[PDB]
């Protein structure tokens, strides 16, 4: 979830 | 003075974005892991790829090192973190207890204890050997951006898009204080100087804050980079100039002089979001990722 936005 | 990192290796492997990259303490390492589900061990002084390490069953947003170099420690979408001999690959333990994805992790420095935050709020420690939860701290109003110990386990610093900084006495779970500027951006990301002395706090507003959290006060402010919809790590630099890294929304790893605050270098080379930089333990090294559209990893390394 680090990856989203 | 101003350091001089020039890009060294490209490492690639990653088929979804990277969200944390981390040296190994003894320096030899570099792992990475991914929103792919998979995290991936590179060497730390020319990036050659070493092993996959999989079992999670969802994306994975952060990776820690024991201090021994031995273990990994992964926070996974899946709700758990898993605890991996880095040798073997294999899953020691899946530690389970948080309601939601588990975002950030970190051993303590005796590498004994897990803390971990997660979207559901909470801080959570976990005993290694067991793989048990330990304590909960009920953290929180919002996801828990970044927890961290301090030089000696005895504090946990955690941070939270509820605009927040807690710092807690790891043994007797109490919040020893709370930390907030005269606005409440969200935070999403903080960490105990070396020292102990103070924390780096990053919040969504494009702003870096060095803070004597003893005193509750602000000492250093960062600007210039892009930094309002993504956790990016941000790191000390210690092993030669005194410099706060970070990467950024604009694609770059920024560098500030921690005294003067002042930009003193800035990396191209990433085509996407910077999510993280780690700084080599002992050599002028940093390294950087970079979400969906780059997927990659760069080696930076400076003389000074």
């Amino acid at each position: 979830m680090r990856t989203e936005p | 003075v101003k350091p001089n990192y020039a890009l060294k290796f490209t490492l690639a492997g990653h088929t979804k974005a990277v969200s944390s990259v981390k040296f190994s303490p003894n320096g030899e390492w570099l792992a990475s892991s991914s929103a792919d589900k998979l995290i991936k061990i590179w060497g730390a002084y020319d990036g050659k790829f070493e092993k996959t390490i999989s079992g999670h069953k969802l994306g994975i947003s952060d990776v820690a090192w024991s201090s021994d170099s031995n273990l990994l420690v992964s926070a996974s979408d899946d709700k758990t973190l898993k605890i991996w001999d880095v040798s073997s690959g294999k899953c020691l333990k899946t530690l389970k207890g948080h309601s939601n994805y588990v975002f950030c992790c970190n051993f303590n420095p005796q590498s004994n204890l897990i803390v971990s935050g997660s979207f559901d709020e909470s801080v959570r420690i976990w005993d290694v050997k067991t793989g048990k939860c330990l304590k909960t701290l009920p953290a929180h109003s919002d996801p828990v951006s970044a927890v961290h110990f301090n030089r000696d386990g005895s504090l946990i610093v955690s941070s939270s898009y509820d605009g927040l900084c807690r710092i807690w006495d790891t043994a007797s779970g109490q919040c020893l204080k709370t930390l907030i500027d005269d606005d409440n951006p969200p935070v999403s990301f903080v960490k105990f100087s070396p020292n102990g002395k103070y924390i780096l706090a990053a919040t969504l507003d494009n702003t870096l804050k060095l803070w004597d959290y003893s005193k509750g006060k602000c000492l250093k402010t960062y600007t210039g980079h892009k930094n309002e919809k993504y956790c990016i790590f941000a790191n000390f630099s210690v092993t030669g100039g005194k410099w706060i890294v970070s990467g950024s929304e604009d694609n770059l790893v920024y560098i500030w002089n921690l005294q003067t605050k002042e930009i003193v270098q800035k990396l191209q080379g990433h085509t996407d979001v910077v999510i993280s930089t780690a700084c080599h333990p002992t050599e002028n090294i940093i390294a950087s990722a970079a979400l969906e559209n780059d997927k990659t990893i760069k080696l930076w390394k400076s003389d000074c």
